[PDB]
């Protein structure tokens, strides 16, 4: 067995090997392998992306104006964010400035996605790691009611209501057809909620499942449909007509009224259902404020997002702050430049790709996506992996680094960056949340902290929605209706050669599209996606990524049932199609 | 009563089809899962992972052999011995074949499973292949779209449960009920199309009056789907209604049919970006060359 | 009653000129107008003139082909193909032009009708719905029918530039 | 806090369909309109006070807020029998109307009743029911026609006037351009069929089951200005044509007396593409078949 | 009824815009000031100076906070810590930000406030910056031109008073009413442009017949403004009418768009009679020379 030291961890692949394949309740395909010592503690962690499509290859030679549509299909979960990145990138390359309304609408589209994505992840993806669904059958409805009413203003909390929910579930299982609940980890000692909290949680799971469909109606108004709304280089295609003939064929007052009605309902659900449930899971699972820290107390990254000044991506404009912290020095938030070939680089020495020299990292403007499945000796065959050789190539995910540093991205990363940059709203919000939990600030840097930060982000985004909508309506009252810049729509107007970068903060972290245009066609298109960062394989220095770091030193109560592994991974909200694209 | 067992597997995909499914307004996805069917395997939603997930899979396909519906999202890659998509350390295609073998029928959700969708576009790095090219001995219902309409997905499901039969299909395996007509056949902007009233550039006066998007590249005229009638997300809107032309996303190989913003589009079997105007005008200018060289 | 034999050529030319000028603008439409779409039907009239010119054209073409066949070829299964080839490498490339021209016209009809009979004509147009399946089998959709149809129009226009220059060269 | 703009809603001869429509509003809900956007200070259908208490409210509002309230009018005044075809507080309704309009800043004429006259004004108009603008001549009147108008159109017009603090732009007839600027026929999702010459000829024929055009069933879409084909009815669920009945023309002045609803509209250009080209083809095919001798 | 409070401040400028404003023919500037608005601060015209002027400023922006319109003439310099423009011993940008903070809307008069104008031209010694680059949280109506048309200025004022709203604007923040079309699209010399009839040098026969000034460098084809329709100084004239080509003075960075006397580029230009005269002589010469009468 091998043994080595990196980023304060001892990577030791002696001992017993555990394989979790497939990882469920995530987007896409992931394989995870670990080694545990005699004490049942994880001494080695292996993150593996088990899918590849090759969008970067497919985009070669196509019209830059069509790009958004291709890349949007990188992910149907974070649907829209890649299209935003794409139009950003192409507009950066060509030199296009979009109208104010187009920027506001784009912010709305992003905020909407944040609200929807965070919500669904909390309940439908991460939820059953914390909520013992079968234990809810043992709850007292009246008591469940009292618990719910003690935590929230939410109206749906009657004893009859929880009794009904409990009965529907009881009927459901009494048939032996447990469906998605079958062969679960129910009764695992790490399940810590009382029966009443489980019933409350499960009821809210159902309520979230219903309501999530409503949120995306905002995407349907401005982008036509969800999943995969439509966008254009130069702004948005949803022309606005309030007060003139033919307003029936455009975004009108009635359409806007619908949008406003969704925003109110979304903020109401997030603030009074998701928020208190997040807080409740916190109260009952406090030890997890010290588990799965990983890189979150060492290296965190945010590009920043939500430019409030149109076409300005500077520090004075982005409502979601950007910056990087390395070596645990949260006292110096470092500026990020996505053009700098010294900052963002991708390594493939532990990934299934080909470089001229795999011992060096390539900035995406120098990016190469040459896929070659070469696993090496994997205690099986080539079509029968029993164990990934983590010494060699073991993933379809590239290994991104920032100035050579392995970083964590996402809600926790962003929260830390915003907090230490001194964003007043953020500081106040976080301290209140932790004060309520009677935990230190440090407790955020954990598996539990990721979930808490995600919920807080949903609340932040919901608030932002209303802000953006008000901005839009103010423009409309002032007769500012423009939604697109057509001026450089024709390829004949473009520079013969040009390149650009589009960046934003996806629900899962820092996203970037790097695009090079030659002769009206795409000469290069490279994507570095948030889960690419977090689920990253090792580099030539043997540095481990966010997932592998977070799983290190984790105690498992029963290794035949990887509940602790699932809890930590799910806290990152893995999107594997995003990571590999 | 017992509900019909459904196994939902995922190949190469963006999970947009799963996302669409849970947008269903009537019936709610919640009620489908709870009351109408038995969703017995689905990687996106199931509690069990790893070896627990594998046990579920084998147990369902064995105990309900020949009696379950197989729902397929995404498609299998043939490249690199299938290891472009790996499930439980093996090529996804093996799972697919194993699942297909015991299914009484197969639903191919979206353009991915139906046709190939984005990953199958030029140059298809992974050799992504639609399900009906791999499984040839089972009834396959193609429900294309990227993704299909949420309420179309659920209506198809409720139909099969209620009427206890597969929906009638066109010569392509698409359900006639929602794919029997083209978008252009039921588009509320047809009045402008036939009048010759078109948006020419984004956000012009034409666009602000909801004029036709044909000259902006709308592929409605060649795309079979229910978007212009059923519409999207509880009837709120659809692409054209929010001002962008139909991309053709319900249609086989739509990605490689040229610019989305052009009426005249790429002919794949004839070059990288040669279209009918490219190849046609070249031939017209080549005869004019012969006709004027010889005439001197 | 009927007429002289040259009527049934000047017709085809008239049809051809119309199917080209109209079909061109079905794909690259004229500039946009604006008014009240209840009283406007410009695009609709172009399409109408097209479909019905394509009707006339189709009828005339097929009767005009039926006779040349009955009358031996022209002059008052790959054997004859392979032999056409040996004598073809020595006016032999001018016959293959007139033949290709009538072969295009029929392609412009098979493809043109596959589009027209689409939205459930459900009668005598039943065979054209193999053309559609064929293009799907190609790995395409009815958009390709539109593309190959538009290409055919340019190819025909090629012969016409030749055939017109070749004819005017009979200004002896 | 902030005061809301005072609104006085009076009723003449009517069916109360317009009030019903108003409370159907999906966004904003009628509840929130009443709670947050406006001050509905008088409205017979909803108010707690009756009789002399109701009279006191009326007087107090129009006096206190004189020149500053919006007058919403549902129904219309009858001129017959000295106006006693509609009696309010023992007096002709017209007296109430005039008294209310004298203090209003602007007037909303809800529905075809207030706008035009609607059903009671149809031949022979027994009561001499008269639209508001024929009685009140010195005030801005916004006509919001339809029987009733679309719920969400009503609320959108209200929200517009509150938010933008002004009246909506209107045609020569006083209808808001935003929703009445175009015809049903110019945004109808069945135009494709109209334009092809594909019509329903009798109820529940094959044409009807495919959702073909209803022009030959008497659809008055071609002459009717409204938003029903775009905005649609009851949270965009449907509109008359979509559920299989032709437009009656209910947003248009005197539409009741424009002949039978099942009689075709006149002076509307109509030449089908496929209907004409099918004729042209058979005419030519039959001319040839006659000459060859394979007639019939 | 009380009149809407207006605060008119001046950065780096030439006072051309203030001058233009008082040229208004209808309504007269006199009546604007007495009857339509409340011009509560304006350095050019106000009686109070120094500390008295400062007191007025403070009093107005405090008393009418959130309720006054801010009119801005000129622009703030960023060079030398802003001390290229000094007001009350402090950088003008401080007064600008303070005034902006309490305004309900900002009117950016002229090219200076809208874009930068002459002081922002190469090499921009003072780093003169347009208002919208400094103030980002307020509605800003750009009224460009050097200066704008007097009656356009007053018409925009009367619009906002009478209709109690901001005029509808393009994506650049210009009022559509007067900046929705190009000079070239309402120029009374378009006939000559379209015919291929051009002035080639000053005071030639073409100039004395009022032919098009395209070849003399007229920037009309790329300039949005109302000069060709509304015209200048009570409709008496505009630049092109008096024989000089449009400088493009309503457009961003027009000072740096090459010489004023250089032809504009990427404007389609194909004369009717200039083309047909050429096709004629090409044919006639081919014929006359074949016959033998080239002379
Ligand atoms: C010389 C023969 C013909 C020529 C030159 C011709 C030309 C064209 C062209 C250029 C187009 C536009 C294609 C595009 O860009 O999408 C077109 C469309 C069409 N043609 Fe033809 N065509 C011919 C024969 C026919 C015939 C015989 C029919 C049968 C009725 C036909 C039916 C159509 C149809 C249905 C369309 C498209 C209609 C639409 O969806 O708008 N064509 N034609
Ligand atoms: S927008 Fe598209 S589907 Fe609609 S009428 Fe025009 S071409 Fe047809
Ligand atoms: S006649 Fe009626 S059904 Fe037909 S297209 Fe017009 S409005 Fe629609
Ligand atoms: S180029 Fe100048 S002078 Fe000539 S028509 Fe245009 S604006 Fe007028
Ligand atoms: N959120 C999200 Fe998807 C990932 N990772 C993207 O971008
Ligand atoms: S893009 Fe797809 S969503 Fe419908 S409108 Fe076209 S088939
Ligand atoms: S009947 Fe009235 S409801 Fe609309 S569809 Fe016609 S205007
Ligand atoms: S110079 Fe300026 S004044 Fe008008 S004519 Fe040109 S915009
Ligand atoms: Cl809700
Ligand atoms: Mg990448
Ligand atoms: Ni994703």
């Amino acid at each position: 067995s091998t043994q080595y030291e990196t980023q304060g961890y001892t990577i030791n692949n002696a001992g017993r090997r555990l394989v979790v394949d497939p990882i469920t309740r995530i987007e896409g395909h992931m394989r995870c392998e670990v080694n545990i010592n005699d004490q049942n503690v994880i001494t080695n962690a292996v993150s593996c992306g088990t899918m590849f499509r090759g969008l970067e290859i497919i985009l070669q030679g196509r019209d830059p104006r069509d790009a958004w549509a291709f890349v949007e299909r990188i992910c149907g979960v974070c649907t829209g964010v890649h299209a935003l990145a794409s139009v950003y990138a192409i507009e950066d390359a060509i030199g296009i400035k979009v109208p104010d309304n187009a920027n506001i609408i784009r912010n709305i589209m992003l905020a909407t996605l944040w609200c929807h994505d965070h919500l669904v992840h909390f309940y439908q993806l991460a939820g059953m790691d914390w909520i013992d669904v079968l234990d809810a059958l043992k709850a007292d409805p009246r008591k469940t009611s009292e618990l719910a009413q003690s935590l929230s203003s939410w109206p749906k909390s009657s004893p009859g209501y929880f009794f009904d929910v409990q009965n529907r579930l009881k009927k459901f299982v009494e048939g032996g057809q447990l469906g998605i609940f079958r062969n679960g980890y129910w009764g695992h000692p790490q399940y810590k909620l009382p029966p009443e909290a489980n019933l409350m949680g499960f009821a809210h799971y159902l309520e979230a499942l219903d309501f999530q469909r409503e949120i995306v109606k905002i995407h349907a108004v401005f982008g036509g449909k969800n999943p995969h709304p439509n966008w254009i280089v130069g702004g948005m295609p949803c022309a606005i007509n309030i007060d003139e003939s033919g307003a029936v064929g455009a975004v009108n007052m009635e359409r806007l009224n619908l949008v406003q009605s969704i925003i109110t309902r979304t903020a109401d659900f997030i603030n009074n259902v998701m928020i208190p449930d997040a807080l409740a899971i916190g109260q009952f699972n406090k030890p997890w404020s010290e588990i799965g820290t990983g890189l979150s107390d060492k290296c965190v990254l945010s590009y920043g997002a939500f430019p409030d000044i149109a076409n300005d991506f500077g520090e004075k404009s982005l409502l979601m702050p950007g910056g990087a912290v390395i070596n645990g020095d949260f006292n110096n938030v470092l500026p990020v430049d996505l053009v700098d070939p010294q900052q963002v680089q991708e390594f493939v020495d532990h990934a299934w790709y080909r470089y001229p020299n795999d011992q060096v990292g390539r900035h995406p403007f120098d990016g190469i996506t040459d896929p070659w499945y070469n696993p090496g000796d994997v205690k099986g065959s080539d079509t029968n992996i029993q164990q990934l050789n983590e010494q060699e190539r073991y993933s379809w995910i590239k290994a991104p680094r920032w100035r050579g540093n392995a970083m964590e991205v996402g809600p926790l990363a962003r929260t830390l960056i915003a907090y230490h940059k001194g964003d007043a709203a953020t500081v106040e919000s976080v301290d209140r949340m932790m004060s309520a939990l009677n935990l230190p600030l440090s407790g955020i840097q954990s598996t539990l902290g990721r979930i808490l930060c995600r919920a807080h982000e949903a609340q932040w985004a919901a608030g932002k929605l209303q802000y953006f909508f008000d901005k839009l309506m103010t423009n409309l009252k002032n007769g500012n209706l423009a939604t697109a810049s057509t001026e450089k729509w024709e390829p004949a107007t473009w520079p013969t050669e040009c390149r650009g970068v589009g960046f934003t903060e996806a629900p899962r972290g820092a996203l970037g599209h790097w695009a090079a245009i030659r002769d009206g066609k795409i000469d290069l298109y490279q994507c570095v996606v948030p889960t690419t960062w977090n689920a990253s394989p090792r580099d030539p220095k043997g540095q481990i990524g966010a997932y592998e770091a977070a799983l290190m030193n984790t105690k498992m109560a029963i290794p035949e049932q990887p509940l602790e592994i699932l809890r930590t991974l799910h806290s990152f909200d893995p999107c594997l199609a995003c990571s590999t694209h | 009563k017992p509900r019909i067992p459904v196994v939902w597997i995922h190949g190469l995909e963006c999970t947009g089809c799963t996302e669409s499914f849970i947008r269903s307004a009537h019936p709610l996805a919640k009620d489908v899962i709870l009351s109408l069917i038995s969703l017995d395997y689905d990687d996106t939603l199931m509690a069990a992972a790893g070896t627990q997930a594998e046990e579920v899979f084998e147990d369902i396909i064995t105990q309900y052999n020949g009696k379950y519906i197989l729902a397929v999202e995404g498609n299998p890659p043939l490249g690199e011995q299938g290891m472009f998509c790996i499930s439980s350390g093996r090529p996804f295609i093996e799972k697919l074949k194993r699942a297909a073998a015991g299914a009484s029928a197969i639903i191919a959700w979206g353009t991915c499973a139906s046709w190939g969708c984005v990953q199958a576009a030029r140059p298809n790095p992974t050799q992504a292949t639609p399900i009906d090219k791999v499984i040839t001995d089972k009834p396959i219902i193609k429900v294309p779209g990227c993704p299909p309409i949420p309420d179309v997905m659920s209506a198809i499901i409720t139909y099969m449960v209620t009427f206890d039969r597969l929906p009638d299909v066109d010569r392509m395996g698409r359900p006639l009920m929602f794919y029997g007509q083209r978008i252009h056949d039921k588009c509320y902007r047809r009045a402008h199309f036939d009048a010759g009233e078109f948006v020419q550039s984004w956000d012009d006066d034409a666009a602000r009056k909801g004029y036709c998007l044909y000259k902006m590249g709308c592929k409605g005229p060649t795309t079979y789907n229910a978007c212009s009638s059923t519409r999207w997300n509880d009837g709120v809107s659809f692409p054209i209604q929010s001002g962008h032309g139909c991309l053709g996303c319900a249609e086989n190989g739509f990605w490689d049919r040229g610019s989305f913003y052009s009426r005249v589009v790429d002919i794949p079997q004839m070059g990288t970006h040669s279209t009918a105007d490219t190849v046609g005008l070249t031939a017209l200018g080549v005869v004019a060359a012969a006709v004027g060289v010889h005439a001197v | 009653f009927e007429a002289p034999v040259r009527i049934w050529h000047w017709l085809t030319v008239l049809c051809m000129a119309v199917l080209m000028v109209t079909g061109y603008f079905i794909g690259k439409p004229l500039p946009s107008v604006s008014g009240e779409a209840t009283y406007l039907f410009y695009m609709g009239y172009i399409r109408l003139i097209h479909f019905s010119a394509g009707m006339v054209f189709t009828v005339v073409l097929l009767m005009r082909i039926y006779w040349a066949f009955v009358g031996n070829r022209y002059s008052r299964s790959w054997w004859q193909g392979v032999w056409y080839e040996i004598r073809w490498y020595l006016n032999p490339i001018a016959q293959a032009a007139m033949f290709g021209y009538f072969l295009m016209s029929v392609f412009m009809i098979i493809t043109g009708f596959a589009l027209y009979s689409e939205h459930s004509q459900y009668a005598i147009f039943a065979p054209f719905r193999y053309v559609v399946e064929f293009f799907y089998w190609t790995g395409g959709n009815s958009m390709d029918i539109h593309s190959w149809h538009r290409l055919g129009m340019w190819l025909i226009g090629a012969f016409v530039i030749g055939h017109v220059y070749m004819a005017l060269r009979e200004d002896i």
